[PDB]
């Protein structure tokens, strides 16, 4: 898996 | 000092926190990448399989939560979102509470849990901005610092540590050594240089120091060469992306400097992950910042100062001894 904000 | 446990999920570490009047129970990602609090509300519609498994939420049944009418979305460099409506209520978390925190109530989400982000209020998903989890826990006087130490712990501790507005100097060699930030809006430091097992290469871009994302993402002309030296290797893990893999059966750190001399030293192992896929990845490919994440961060212990606008590093120390002073 996870890759968390933009 | 408030503290909490964070529990190691695979992906994630999950921190306890409970919601509302009944105290309704969620588990829920620690997250420095992003600054919003969000649960999954108990008739939420999961994109992906059961994203009720962590804890559910029922406005309904809690009589301090007000819907706030606004709506919620957010978008994940994975490329998972969430939508759904802010509202407040009581939060416990950390052995203490606060009163009339926001944080949205979602309704559709292809996350696999709820978020407790904990960034700079500069990444909220809102417009105007408001006050955060940890803005809140300073303004209530739970804390004097608008600030937090990270301890994930060893590969295979169960539980790692968060401690709001205090650090435990127990748990680090050598000196913390702050480093400014970099970003307009995340929690990243200067990246100097990485020497993977002896190839070393020049960096000298930002890498945000994030929890919530599993391994960690550097660009292509990092990489790429690392990539041929190791073995690890382009497939599908489809459809229309990649991810390198390596072998599960592939000694030796990888080191990381800093500005000011800060440097962690990670063992290789954090770059085998359970087919395996790499610990490192293209933050180009992938279409997100660079990133620093778990495997980095098990072996430091971080001081982030949202105050200050710093994170500080050292080369954790794993022990049961603990020194916490207010930060």
């Amino acid at each position: 898996x996870v890759v968390x904000a933009x | 000092s408030p503290s909490s446990p964070l529990y190691f999920e695979g992906p994630s570490y999950g921190i306890r926190v409970s919601v509302g009047s009944n105290k309704q129970e969620q588990q829920v990602v620690l997250d420095t990448g992003s600054s919003d609090f969000w649960v999954v509300d108990s008739s939420a519609s999961c994109q992906k399989g059961n994203c009720k498994q962590y804890g559910t939420f029922d406005p309904h049944s809690s009589t301090s939560f007000k819907s706030l009418g606004s709506s919620f979305s957010i978008g994940y460099g994975d490329k998972s979102s969430s939508i759904g409506t802010w509202g407040q209520d009581t939060i416990y978390l950390g052995g203490t509470s606060i009163t009339n925190q926001r944080f949205a109530d979602v309704t559709s989400t292809s996350v696999n849990q709820g978020i407790l982000g904990v960034g700079r209020v500069e990444t909220e998903s809102a417009n105007p901005p408001y006050d955060n989890v940890p803005i809140t826990l300073k303004k209530q006087g739970k804390i004097k610092t608008n600030a937090y130490s990270l301890y994930l712990n060893s590969p295979g501790a169960a539980t790692g540590t968060i401690i709001f507005g205090g650090v435990d100097n127990a748990k680090y060699s050598g000196k913390l050594i702050e480093e400014p930030l970099v970003s307009d809006r995340y929690l990243a430091v200067n990246l100097k240089s990485l020497n993977y097992n002896g190839d070393n290469s020049n960096a000298g871009f930002g890498v945000v120091v994030d929890s919530g994302t599993t391994i960690s993402y550097l660009p292509d002309s990092i990489v790429d060469d690392l990539a041929n030296k190791v073995g690890a290797y382009l497939e599908p893990v489809g459809l229309g992306n990649e991810l390198y893999f390596i072998d599960c059966n592939a000694q030796g750190s990888a080191s990381f400097t800093f500005d000011n001399g800060a440097k962690i030293t990670v063992p290789l192992s954090e770059f085998v992950l359970q087919a395996c896929v790499w610990g490192l990845q293209s933050s180009d490919r992938q279409n997100v910042p660079p990133i620093l994440g778990d495997n980095f961060l098990r072996h430091a212990y971080v001081v982030f100062n949202l105050d200050k606008e710093t994170v500080s590093l050292a080369q954790v120390k794993y022990t049961s001894a603990s020194s916490v002073s207010a930060i």
